[PDB]
RNA sequence: CGUGGAGGUCAGUGACGAAGCCUAGACCGUAAGGUCGGGUCGAACGGCCUCUAGUGCAGAUCUUGGUGGUAGUAGC
RNA sequence: AUGGUGAA
RNA sequence: GUUUGACCUCAAAUCAGGUAGGAGUACCCGCUGAACUUAUAUCAAUAAGCGGAGGAAAAGAAACCAACCGGGAUUGCCUUAGUAACGCGAGUGAAGCGGCAAAAGCUCAAAUUUGAAAUCUGGUACCUUCGGUGCCCGAGUUGUAAUUUGGAGAGGGCAACUUUGGGGCCGUUCCUUGUCUAUGUUCCUUGGAACAGGACGUCAUAGAGGGUGAGAAUCCCGUGUGGCGAGGAGUGCGGUUCUUUGUAAAGUGCCUUCGAAGAGUCGAGUUGUUUGGGAAUGCAGCUCUAAGUGGGUGGUUCCAUCUAAAGCUAAAUAUUGGCGAGAGACCGAUAGCGAACAAGUACAGUGAUGGAAAGAUGAAAAGAACUUUGAAAAGAGAGUGAAAAAGUACGU
């Protein structure tokens, strides 16, 4: 067996960071065995559960620098989106949709109809 | 007469004028012709691995989103 | 194309899209009287031939009240601010209804609007009033 | 394709060598160097008078003559002899030409519309198909042809009230509108006489 | 005769879809029929096969054997059924590639999915 | 060489962009009024053929403003003038029954 | 690939018997200095005949 | 213009004209929009400059110079190249063919 | 006369064997070619009216591929 | 002819 | 005041907020550009090279076309038309009118808001965050806020004038996406295997297609029609609503007073380029360089049309590149893209570059257990498989 993502979810930092320790030494107590026998599965076992645990940690690092960072504008540039290069810049909808007052005024004047033509 | 080159590794880096016959190096452009239509398809997108451009295509069919399923 | 035999080699996937039986499918959402009436199975020419509506105004090109009576169903289907009010009351009260009078208010007419506006606004005011 | 043929880098040796003067491809040691290029008689090469898009494919015909050929078709319907002569199992209708009430183009389940049929004596005709079905003969099998079958009986109907879709799955029988009749069903092959099954109404409103 | 725009009738992305197909789909592909003894019970006619369903040989030159299935060889659009093997001159025993079209089914191992699956198919338990 | 091989092609998508233009302009008639207008070059000065807009006076004279008629969709041509009048009298009776023939739903 | 398939297994045809030649090659050697182990595969070994295999 | 626009890439140009010359050198004052600062972006006058076709519009000569150079203009002065001297090479060399021959 | 494909047609042929190939087998036609007798073969093809062409080889110091005399010779 | 490569 | 501060200019910051490089390149927009090929003409405003974006690009609402009872953005097709015109040979070669597809018009400059720079960038605290409010600072008066582009337009008075915005929720439209929705495996013959022939049943808005030991509607996956969901885009619209705000804004007719239009620009001159263009129009260097009842474009001694020297705009339009789909009277391993397979791979070249050969066992490896002659390779027995006259040198 191995661990699992939600169990790491609910750890602290310090717990994780232990985890990941204990796991990376017996990964390395594997691998100096790994001639000591034809093969042993539970290496790439310890190996996933080590990207697990990586990952929970990237994504707490992440969560807390999110937090960090809420409410003013220009965060970091890694937090932000990645839709592509150029939809980033150009005319961004509010931008876009901007309307000079005296469009505004003759549209609400004069707004299109709806209108049949039999009668 | 030619050493490997760092953007190409082509070995066609000439030594005497420091520069790649093939791509060009250390031009900023890269090298290519329309007359050398073979030599075009040799270096055309697609034949290397496309570690990015490969996903554009199948996130945009998604519109770009972000976040995270709700189960 | 060298990029499509790498896609199609690639274990990626293709992203998939169908929509062409939607490109002849179209649904009316301009209207909700012709939307339970729209009948798809009819061109858009003869939907508008059976609902009585024209669908061009010119003659066409080449060769060719049962619910109009609906729409004309739904066919048949301002306040002055406190400030205006409190100054149209100073007006009443200090001139009445001699708007010759009230032309010249300096006091109360700040504005030098004319005759026919102050009148318009006080008969406005009296008939939300006594 | 255009690029066919001329992708490959030849030239011409000329006289001196003791070979023929073809173009022959250049380089060494994969092979291909020395073989002949830049002719039909070259493997590999390009096709003597290489095919293009810009063939005629569409014919113009004229609108009279179109008429007079569906006229004619639809007038060797009402020949029995003639019909028979096009291969469809008429030898027991009631009468030629077949017309039928026009309460048959109403009927919308598909086994109401083959017991109909069957009952006029069309069932010799529909058991025609699905019996001749065999596997398409020639290198059409793998090009979206793999089947074919001998041509049903065909109804005409005034109005479509579920019969065109009743119809459509039974092998063979095909549906078609009075004002359109088209020549291609009405005369599978260049054969005049197809066996059509008229209706009450579609009678009517082909005069 | 097909009507939506969005099918193809090639015989050439037919053959390419069905063997290029991913294991998920070909769990789809690798049905198999119920018999009618348990189609008057579930009133389902056919069912994905899994390892823990036993199922009936109907066709082929092993008719008439029926066996729980050892395990489901999706790789080779292909089950294999115990006590169904063919026995190597050598003594080894190996079991019979069966396409799960040509087996009836005689049981069905229930589970919460298999439940699942069996009412949103219409069936009843 | 160019063969024009999508014209059966071209034609199911201009229906098709048709359909859809109607789809989302229901109660209009997929496009606005347009006036009678006689052709020039003497070969064609006795033929009437539709023209782009009606004049400012033919709009004025048919009893609605150019701004509000646009709205109901009648073209307006603001550099075509008047000078024969049978055209004129014609178009002042063709935007007479279209106004005539038009139901205007309200704002809200 | 063809000329892949052909090749990997052409190379293991002549390991595979090289190897049972020198194994077949000690094996009887071995008989000669024991005989009795020839007898004791003989008695476990049979060459499974048609005949030998009839199905009553 | 070209030049002015190469080294300032940022830059939209957007017109330009003539204040000084010289014998040996003439002076031209040109006008550039940055399209990305926000007031630019927000100002529905000059928004639309924004758009990325206009990028680099001297470049392709679209700009008041460009155009009056590539003689584009409404008459018979302008008739043999009211849309170019390019697309008329491909209108006559091109061979236009139907389904049925006319 | 013959072939690639198509529309029609024989409710055609065919795992009780379709195509191809071989045949010191015969039959039919002045011929292009067609039919059948026997062996291998295994899964498509043909009788007939039309449409269609990348449609028929004895050579082009022809192209791709395969095999001989020279020759077990010169030669290493 | 155009675009590039090398060099007692 | 022998002194301080402002305006203007010039530089530094690993300061804060921002962007351009390149790749791709079939289509587009500009510069540049030859020869073979044919008797300045012509290949040819082509090939190649250079710079710039997109899904289309350019152009686009007349200093237009016309001399008619006048038409009224640009764009593409037919037609005009192989005509006018040029060259007068060879040949090149348009455009108005007419019909069709689609149609949307607008944004600045120019006259004082002056009884109130009312405009906006940026920083900060919050919120209902593609943004909103309060505060602060700066940009701006060498002009940011209202209106207007002759189609005029603006300041006032009279209609017993007319009219009015903002934000959520669910529905509705679209994208992605999961799922349900009919019928034999009945009997006989043959076959290794029935998916083959005959007999008897059933569904068909589902007999397109693929797989299952050989041609399967009824074995499966699937197709026809409908049903049930989940996540996103959006104000295209129907309700539900919470807000409205203020002597605030807009539209029509009448009466009065005003009433502003783009200069090294047109044009002439001169030197090169372009067209088959006779009024080189158009474009390119430069001496010169104008008016506002004016100027341009034309035909007749007068009249006809427009208002250039500023800009934006979806539509019909092109597409051998990209993503994703539907098809062929196309080729079928010497064919078809060079590449059906370890194909731009092996391989050759100091390098620009050139560049192939190669598909199929058998249904299932069941891939010959075991004996035996064999430096190693192959055989002889024996055996699976319908076939080894299918041996991983395998469809014939
Ligand atoms: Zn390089």
């Amino acid at each position: 067996a191995g661990v699992k993502a939600y169990e790491l979810r609910t750890k602290s930092k310090e717990q994780l960071a232990s985890q990941l320790v204990d796991l990376k030494k017996e990964l390395a107590e594997l691998k100096v065995q790994k001639l000591s026998r034809p093969s042993l599965p539970k290496i790439k076992t310890v190996r996933k559960s080590i990207a697990c645990v990586l990952t929970v940690i990237n994504e707490q690092q992440r969560e807390a620098v999110r937090q960090l960072y809420k409410g003013k504008k220009y965060q970091p540039k890694d937090l932000r989106a990645k839709k592509t290069r150029a939809l980033r810049r150009a005319l961004t909808k509010f931008e876009a949709s901007q309307v000079t007052e005296k469009q505004r005024k003759k549209q609400i004047a004069f707004p299109q109809r709806k209108y049949a033509i039999k009668a | 007469s030619h050493t490997l080159c760092n953007r190409c590794g082509r070995r066609s880096f000439h030594v005497q004028k420091k520069t790649c016959s093939s791509c060009g190096y250390p031009a900023a452009k890269t090298r290519s012709y329309n007359w050398g239509a073979k030599a075009k398809r040799r270096h055309t997108t697609g034949t290397g691995r496309m570690r990015y451009l490969k996903h554009v295509s199948r996130r945009f069919k998604n519109g770009f989103q972000t976040g995270s399923a709700s189960k | 194309s060298v990029r499509k035999r790498k896609m199609n080699r690639s274990s990626v996937g293709k992203a998939t899209r169908r929509n062409k039986d939607k490109q002849r499918k179209i649904n009316i959402q301009s209207n909700p009287i012709i939307a339970a009436n729209w009948d798809y199975s009819l061109t858009m020419a003869q939907n508008y031939k059976k609902l009585g509506l024209r669908a061009k105004l010119q003659t066409p090109a080449g060769g060719k009240e049962t619910e109009v009576v609906k729409k004309l169903e739904e066919l048949a289907s301002r306040s002055q601010s406190e400030r205006e009010e409190e100054w149209l009351e100073k007006l009443y009260k200090k001139h009445g209804d001699d708007y010759k009078k009230m032309f010249f208010d300096k006091k109360l007419n700040i504005y030098q609007q004319s005759e026919g506006d102050l009148k318009r606004r006080l008969l406005r005011w009296k008939k939300r009033n006594g | 394709s255009e690029k066919a043929g001329h992708q490959t880098s030849a030239e011409s040796w000329g006289t001196g060598r003791a070979v023929a003067r073809i173009p022959r491809v250049g380089g060494g040691g994969t092979g291909r160097s020395g073989q002949g290029a830049f002719g039909n008689m070259c493997r590999g090469g390009r096709m003597f008078a290489p095919t293009k898009t810009w063939r005629k494919w569409n014919v113009k015909v004229n609108h009279n003559e179109k008429r007079y050929a569906t006229a004619s078709a639809i007038a060797a319907t009402a020949v029995a002899s003639l019909v028979l002569a096009r291969g469809h199992r008429v030898e027991k209708i009631p009468e030629i030409p077949l017309v039928v009430s026009t309460d048959l183009e109403s009927i919308q389940k598909t086994k109401e519309a083959v017991a109909a049929l069957k009952a006029v004596g069309a069932h010799s005709d529909l058991l025609k198909v699905l019996k001749s079905k065999k596997l398409r003969a020639g290198k059409g099998k793998y090009r979206n042809r793999r089947w074919t079958q001998r041509r049903g009986p065909l109804v005409v109907y005034a109005e479509d009230n579920g019969i065109v879709k009743a119809l459509r799955n039974v092998p063979g029988v095909e549906t078609a509108n009075v004002a359109s009749l088209n020549l291609l069903q009405l005369a599978p092959g260049a054969h005049l006489g197809r066996f059509v099954i008229w209706t009450e109404a579609a009678f009517t409103k082909l005069d | 005769a097909k009507q939506s725009l969005d099918v193809s009738s090639d015989r050439r992305k037919a053959r390419k879809a069905y063997f290029t197909a991913p294991s998920s789909q070909r769990r789809v592909l690798l049905s198999a029929p119920l018999s009618k003894e348990l189609r008057a019970q579930y009133g389902i006619k056919a069912l994905p096969i899994r390892r823990d369903d036993e199922v009936l040989v109907v066709r082929g030159s092993k008719k008439g054997q029926e066996g729980k299935i050892s395990s489901v060889y999706r790789l080779k659009f292909a089950v294999q059924v115990d006590k169904v093997t063919k026995e190597k001159v050598n003594g080894a025993s190996v079991p019979i590639n069966l396409h799960p079209s040509k087996l009836v089914i005689t049981k069905l191992h229930l589970d919460k999915d298999r439940k699942a699956l069996i009412q949103r198919k219409g069936g009843k338990l | 060489v160019k063969v024009h091989f999508d014209q059966a092609g071209k034609k199911v998508s201009r229906r098709n962009a048709r359909a859809t233009r109607a789809a989302k302009i229901a109660p209009r008639p997929l496009d606005l009024l347009r006036p009678v207008v006689r052709a020039p070059t003497v070969k064609y000065n006795r033929k009437v053929r539709a023209g782009r807009g009606f004049t400012l006076a033919e709009v004025k004279a048919a009893g609605l403003t150019a701004a509000y008629a646009r709205t109901i969709g009648i073209a307006v041509d603001h550099r075509r003038q008047n000078r024969n009048q049978e055209i004129f009298d014609a178009n002042v009776q063709r935007l007479k029954e279209y106004q005539s023939k038009i139901i205007v739903f309200p704002r809200n | 690939n063809k000329l892949k398939r052909q090749e990997i297994f052409a190379d293991i045809k002549h390991e595979k018997n090289k190897e049972r030649h020198t194994m077949r090659r000690k094996r009887a050697k071995e008989e000669r200095e024991n005989p009795e182990l020839r007898e004791q595969r003989l008695k476990e070994n049979v060459t499974q005949t048609i005949e030998n295999t009839r199905v009553y | 213009e070209e030049r002015v626009g190469r080294r300032a890439a940022n830059l939209r140009v957007l017109n330009s004209y003539w204040v000084n010359q010289d014998s040996t050198y003439k002076y031209f004052e040109v006008i550039l929009v940055d399209p990305q600062h926000k007031a630019i972006r927000r100002d529905a006058r000059y928004n639309w400059i924004c758009d990325p076709v206009h990028k680099h519009r001297e470049a392709r000569g679209l700009t008041a110079t460009g155009k009056k150079s590539r003689g584009i203009n409404k008459g018979h002065k302008f008739n043999n190249t009211k849309a170019g001297r390019r697309k008329t090479w491909k209108r006559q060399n091109t061979l236009s063919l139907w389904r049925y021959r006319k």
